[PDB]
RNA sequence: GCGGAUUUAACUCAGUUGGGAGAGCGCGGAGGUCCUGUGUUCGAUCCACAGAAUUCGCACCA
């Protein structure tokens, strides 16, 4: 039961750095732009069984990200990521969904508030309005401290499976 | 080229390749934007169905539209045209378009933003013609794609969402006058006939879509279109379907929110005549979410049209105030809904309703009709602040139903507190009733299933008083009797309650009797028990996990808050069971090895750490002889010592012996944190040979950074509790903390060093002259670094920010003098220019980085021996000119004051010349210099933005 | 729909980029939780975050 994921955001907002986390437990302090997309395999444990989610990688540099819509198709879910730190990593997040649905019809779409840890907040806590005006999941979120960091999956794997029981 | 774009997008959506093989196709793809003929390759693809991949289609459609956004439109019209015939001749066809779903989406996506560029005038007939095809082609798949066109070019007018750039924005309101001057009517009387057609046909899958573009477009089009009596019969009749309830409901309510003059709105919200459909809004919530939302929409109207001052016909205001005190039963029945997606559709109403409602009263008293509606509200209110008597509380600190709850109260209690503005006695009483009433019924039950309703009561209690903390909240200024306050606390410390089980419900008790415990600063014979109770086995020797630790900070905040004296002896025998330490190593998710850090991180040290420093507080503020204090003191200070030196001596590399010494200088350093600073006072002695204790760990562990903080910390709190007696040997520590320094330790070490700087003021002097030229190249080195990651930019702005204020502190402690000592000769220039520096990078760098420069100007006033404060105040001319050119006003307002010291000219001659020269301007701000604090600020603030526009 | 200001004794206004805070007026003295809550620090009125009250714009509906 293999699932497409694809992990969308603007640049510097942690979608690599939330990969590694999950496919290795290491947490990469360094900026290194994703170029084009890179794929890993990241799998899960649950209750019924074993769910795999083959995560797209994105870059949301407008420099590196050849194909930029073209890795959305027949993609099963995904995760919208914005910075907590960065301000208009947030005000760009319609778009990234507005682009995920027009190759996407109707996929389950998580949006998700990274760098939580870092205490002072650029994206203040009332903007973040968009999953509740486009009946979307949100989670606070950080790849540093794996606060919440298994909502997203947990979530989107029990819709997948249409079985809320699922964990 | 088509074959090889097919591969380029093939490979690209094969992650089974090789990365050589990605690189050439990803940049193949992607040289089609950027190139100038690249894009007609994909011209050619798009269209082909019978030799082309949708996959290969896709990449070429997107390329197509991106490469549609750029063309100027004179520029470029005969392209654009060009790609447009194309399009239209394919989109004309209509036998390609039923290919997967994102070939379809797509498609529209070109279409439109084709559309975006040549409608005004080079398209005239765009809705006439597209229109006459999709009723030519009959069939729902086909008006379907309309359908979604339609909501297409509002997304790309209508959303506010999207950047706001004033041009799009310009450009953005052509279109709409456009549309709105020549096919507006057809466009919706198409949309219509659709509506009607398939609405009798059943066909409920376009019905929908129609029923989307009428809500979106209700937003900006001539609502008159939208509500006339055969469209909106259509629409209430929706209002019992099924499957076109909701799309019905949003449809409506998008109706009810187009924007328009109050005595506009009245008519519409009159004529729809809503209320019959609310009369019977049955078990399904999504709808009644839905109706909950339009109730909403329609109350928050009605509320804002009846607050307007415009219009004074209270005809206006009867009809307004008459419908809106009849949306109150629905308003209440909602909010009390059990499903909490369905009541907060309404927080907005009933927030503006409460806001109008307190208006209203500070003229006049609320009528008895009122006064039950807000009873009424708060009933409601209750009910949704009460855990749900079903389902069993989550030991789960993660489970988002725990923490959306949370979220909900922090609302719940706005509206009481609101409420409480309205009538304050109404409020209060009503509550006492609650908590006493839920207390009451508590006791009738088992305890298993009691304490949501103790949780609650104690809740509202925790909360019933927030904020109002003077003698005043517990008994009346005048006759001095008790608050509601006061009773309801009294009732609770009273009640059984502290003898509960529940977690939430011990948790929930200490709160209160820690934020109230001045209550008690009149009633201190109670004292005793809520001592005991601490201590005793519920309060800090909890048998629960998070009870246990959080019971030691509140314990802590309590002794400190209600310090007188006879419970002291007792208090320090009972936390003794919990005094000493045992830190084990453990696993972590940054740590496969443990780290003191993973190993302490895991533990309940950082929490027991307040015992240590109650037990400080306990022996300073207890009747204890100056004998049996400092016995209690040295007792403790030679078995934390003594488990120093076995650690010590036994391999200084192993993390228990590290983490061992760790804690017990963390714990002196508590201990001391409870004492009163520097008479002579018992426990100094026990202090002083403690203080000998970290040099000696210092010796040997002095290598490992984590013994460092504690050092630093543990002996500026001994410093704070000895004070002179140390002064001696202040050099000796600081000395040994600098060689071992770090670049993560830059700011332990900063404010250790003011913490002393502090503490003997002068003394610190000398040691800083010989210590400055360290610190300084330090941090002009790890601040020079650009960072190469979010962690790394965080190091640095916290460094940036306790680097200024380091400085600051410096001159306004009186301490400039070192600055020049030929220690820091070399280091003079760069330090001001480096402030000089975190003011010109965008504001807490420009606000206090701004200021620091001007003091710097005040204290270096005349050219006498500074052969650099010329040329660097001189310098500071292009900052306080230009910079704003490019929160504001503190950065500009500090931007002035520079310009203002500085004035107390080079700019007549030398500056002006150079910009290009203002004569009105040069003159005005020579003006403000000399004849106008207050004043020239205005002139300067005004001025800029008058330069700068 | 975005975006900013303001909120210090009875009164009335000052003022610091965190070391405990005041002049006029008003009963030799007296009188403030420096809007609230939470956090970060050895410590905050002055920092971070969350919120309230008062309020000024800009955009959309036009
Ligand atoms: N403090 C903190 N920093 C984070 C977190 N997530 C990411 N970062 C920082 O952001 C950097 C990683 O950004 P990336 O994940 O590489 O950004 P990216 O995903 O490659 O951006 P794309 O290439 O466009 O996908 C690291 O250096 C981290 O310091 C987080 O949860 N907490
Ligand atoms: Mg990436």
């Amino acid at each position: 039961p293999t699932f497409k994921l694809v992990l969308v955001g603007d640049g510097g907002t942690g979608k690599t750095t939330f990969v590694k986390r999950h496919l290795t437990g290491e947490f990469e302090k360094k900026y290194i732009a994703t170029i084009g997309v890179e794929v890993h395999p990241l799998s899960f444990y649950t209750n019924f069984g074993e769910i795999k989610f083959d995560v797209w990688d994105t870059a949301g540099l407008e420099k590196f990200g050849g194909l930029r819509d073209g890795y959305y198709i027949n993609a099963q879910c995904a995760i919208i990521m914005f910075d907590v730190t960065s301000r208009i990593t947030y005000k760009n997040v319609p778009n990234w969904h507005r682009d995920l649905v027009r190759v996407c019809e109707n996929i389950p779409i998580v949006l998700c508030g990274n760098k939580v840890d870092v205490k002072e907040r650029k994206v203040k806590a009332k903007t973040i309005t968009f999953h509740r005006k486009k009946n979307l999941q949100y989670y606070d979120i950080s790849a540093k401290s794996n606060y919440n960091f298994e909502k997203p999956f947990l979530w989107l794997a029990r819709k997948l499976a249409g079985n809320p029981q699922l964990e | 080229s088509a074959q090889d774009v097919e591969n380029a997008v093939e490979a690209a959506l094969d992650p089974s390749v090789g990365p050589i093989i990605k690189q050439q196709a990803t940049d193949f793809i992607g040289s089609l934007r950027s190139s100038s003929t690249g894009w007609k390759i994909c011209h050619e693809i798009f269209s082909e169905k019978t030799k082309y991949k949708p996959s290969t289609r896709l990449i070429c459609l997107q390329t197509l539209s991106e490469k549609v956004r750029e063309w100027n439109n004179e520029s470029n019209l005969l392209e654009l045209q060009m790609i447009r015939d194309s399009v239209w001749s394919y989109i004309k066809e209509l036998s390609f378009l039923d290919e997967p779903a994102y070939i379809s989406n797509a498609v529209q996506h070109l279409l439109t933003l084709l559309f975006l560029q040549l409608y005004p005038s080079n398209w005239n007939d765009f809705f006439a013609s597209l229109q006459g095809v999709i009723a030519a082609s009959s069939q729902s798949e086909f008006s379907n794609f309309y359908l979604k066109v339609l909501l297409s070019i509002g997304d790309e007018i209508a959303d506010s969402l999207v950047l706001k750039t004033d041009v799009q924005i310009q450009k953005d309101n052509l279109v709409k006058d456009a549309i709105r001057a020549n096919d507006m009517s057809d466009i919706v009387s198409f949309v219509y006939e659709m509506m009607l057609a398939y609405s009798n046909a059943k066909n409920y899958g376009t019905v929908g879509l129609c029923l989307q573009v009428y809500a979106q477009w209700v937003s900006w089009i001539n609502i008159n279109l939208i509500v006339n009596e055969p469209c909106m019969n259509l629409l209430y009749s929706f209002l019992q379907i099924e499957e076109l309830r909701c799309a019905a409901c949003e449809t409506m309510t998008e109706i009810v929110n187009k924007k328009m003059k109050p005595l506009e709105k009245l008519n519409l919200l009159n004529i729809l005549n809503l209320n019959l459909f609310f009369s019977k809004s049955s078990t399904d919530p999504n709808f009644d979410e839905h109706v909950a939302k339009l109730i909403n929409a329609q109350g928050v109207e009605l509320v804002a049209i009846k607050s307007d001052p415009s219009e004074l016909s209270p005809e206006l205001k009867e009809n307004c105030s008459f419908q809106l005190y009849n949306l109150f039963p629905y308003l209440i029945r909602y909010l009390s809904d059990d499903y909490d997606e369905t009541s907060t559709a309404v927080f907005p109403f009933l927030s503006d309703l409460l806001v109008s409602l307190r208006k209203e009263s500070s003229s006049k008293e609320l009528s008895a009709s009122l006064k039950e509606f807000l009873k009424s509200l708060l009933e409601a209110i209750i009910k949704k602040m009460k855990y749900d008597e079903s389902q069993e509380w989550d030991d789960d600190p993660d489970s988002e139903e725990e923490a959306e709850f949370q979220e909900m109260r922090k609302k719940l209690k706005i509206f009481q507190d609101t409420i409480n503005s309205i009538d304050s006695s109404l409020f209060s009483s009503y509550m006492y009733s609650a908590i006493t009433s839920s207390l009451s019924t508590a006791a009738t039950l088992s305890p298993e299933n009691s304490w949501q309703l103790i949780e609650f009561a104690l809740y509202e209690t925790y909360i019933f008083g927030e904020g109002l903390r003077g003698p005043d909240a517990f008994f009346n200024e005048v006759d001095k009797s008790p608050t509601v306050l006061s009773q309801i606390l009294a009732l609770v410390t009273t009640s059984q309650v502290c003898r509960h089980p529940h977690p939430l419900v011990q948790l929930l008790y200490m709160e209160i009797l820690v934020r109230y415990a001045s209550f008690f600063d009149y009633e201190s014979a109670a004292i005793p028990a809520l001592i005991e109770y601490f201590v005793g086995p519920r309060g800090i020797h909890n048998t629960n996990e998070r009870v246990r630790p959080r019971a030691w900070y509140l314990f802590y905040r309590f002794v400190k808050s209600i310090k007188k004296v006879n419970y002291t002896e007792s208090s320090l025998a009972m936390l003794g069971d919990l005094l000493n330490i045992s830190v084990s190593p453990v696993t972590d998710m940054d740590a496969p090895v443990p780290t003191l850090n993973s190993s302490i991180r895991n533990s309940d040290f950082n929490s027991q750490l307040y015992l240590f420093e109650t037990v400080g507080v306990l022996i300073s503020s207890g009747n204890l002889t100056p004998e049996e204090q400092a016995l209690y003191c040295d007792s403790l200070i030679n078995a934390l010592i003594g488990k120093a030196n076995a650690a010590l001596s036994s391999d200084l590399s192993a993390l228990e012996n590290i983490i061992s010494v760790y804690c017990s200088l963390m714990a002196i350093g508590n201990f001391a944190k409870g004492f009163p600073a520097r008479e002579e006072v018992a426990w100094l002695a026990s202090f002083n040979k403690a203080s000998d204790e970290i040099f000696l760990i210092l010796d040997r562990m002095g290598f490992n950074e984590d013994i460092r903080g504690a050092v630093r910390f543990t002996s500026g709190r001994i410093i704070n509790v000895v004070g002179p007696d140390m002064l001696p040997k202040v050099p000796q520590l600081i000395s040994i903390l600098l060689n071992s320094i770090d670049m993560n330790e830059l700011v332990d070490v900063l404010s250790f060093i003011s913490q002393l700087i502090h503490i003997y003021k002068d003394n610190m002097m000398e040691i800083t002259n010989r210590m400055l030229p360290t610190l300084l190249m330090r941090i002009f080195s790890s601040l020079s670094a650009a960072p190469q990651g979010t962690d790394d930019a965080v190091k640095q702005n916290d460094l940036r920010k306790s680097y200024i204020s380091f400085i600051l502190q410096l001159l306004n402690k009186g301490f400039g003098s070192i600055l020049f000592t030929e220690e820091n000769q070399v280091y003079f220039d760069p330090l001001i220019n480096s402030i000089l520096h975190f003011a010109n990078l965008v504001p807490a760098t420009q606000k206090s980085s701004i200021a620091l420069v001007s003091k710097m100007v005040s204290l270096w006033g005349g050219k006498d021996g500074i052969a650099g404060f010329e040329n660097f105040t001189l310098s500071l001319t292009p900052l306080c000119f230009e910079m704003p050119v490019n929160q504001s006003l503190v950065v500009l307002g500090e931007l002035a004051g520079l310009q203002k010291i500085i004035l107390e000219s080079y700019l007549v001659t030398v500056y002006f010349p150079t910009v290009n020269f203002p004569d009105v301007m040069a003159s005005e701000y020579l003006q403000a210099l000399s004849n106008l604090s207050r004043s020239f600020k205005q002139f300067f603030q005004k001025f800029i933005q008058a330069l700068k526009s």
